[PDB]
Order: structure tokens, then sequence, then C-alpha cells
């Protein structure tokens, strides 16, 4: 949860 | 013997270099933007988590986000990144 593909 | 710089693409041969304000190995880049080396190309390049730098070449990019203060890449929150798949040249 610390980054999230855009 | 030439390498990428910026816009970086699947094929491209790029320097990998180590990044130690961000702990991480990044792709050697004249752009603001950063493109970390994914954790799993370690082994493929012979790397650990120093060799201070190896050649590669890219094989997958993902576009990512900070979505929390505190994460592996030490970056901001908001932080839009690049994580690259990488193979020896």
């Amino acid at each position: 949860s610390e980054f999230e593909v855009v | 013997e030439k390498i990428a710089i910026r816009d970086f693409q699947v094929g491209d041969l790029v320097l990998i270099i180590l990044d130690e304000r961000h702990d991480n190995y990044v792709l050697f880049t004249v752009s603001p933007t950063l493109y970390f080396l994914h954790s799993e190309s370690l082994p493929a390049l012979d790397l650990k988590p120093r060799r201070p730098w190896v050649l590669g070449k890219v094989m997958e990019k993902e576009y990512c986000q900070a979505k929390k203060a505190q994460n592996r890449f030490k970056v901001p929150l908001g932080t839009k990144f690049y994580r690259v798949k990488a193979v020896s040249w």
C-alpha cells in the first residue's frame, strides 16, 4: 500500500 | 555502448547506479523523474539490497505514485516515479 500503479 | 538518459523504453541500454539518498538503484538520467530498479531485477544483475553501477537493458516499466509518506523509495507523498525491470547486458 506504499504505492499504486497509475 | 551508448546509453539512453531519459524517456526510457523497453530495449534501451541504460546505466543502473546506486542512489544513496533514495537507498535504491536507479537508472542514470537527466530527468528529475526517478526510474527505480525493480527489486525483482537485483539477482539477474548480480546486485544486492556495493557495485556502484552496472549496464543493463530495460525489459519492463511501470508508472507508480507514492500513496504514503514513509515508503521504500524515500520519496515525498504524491511523487510519481517508475519501477523498471532490467537484465544484464
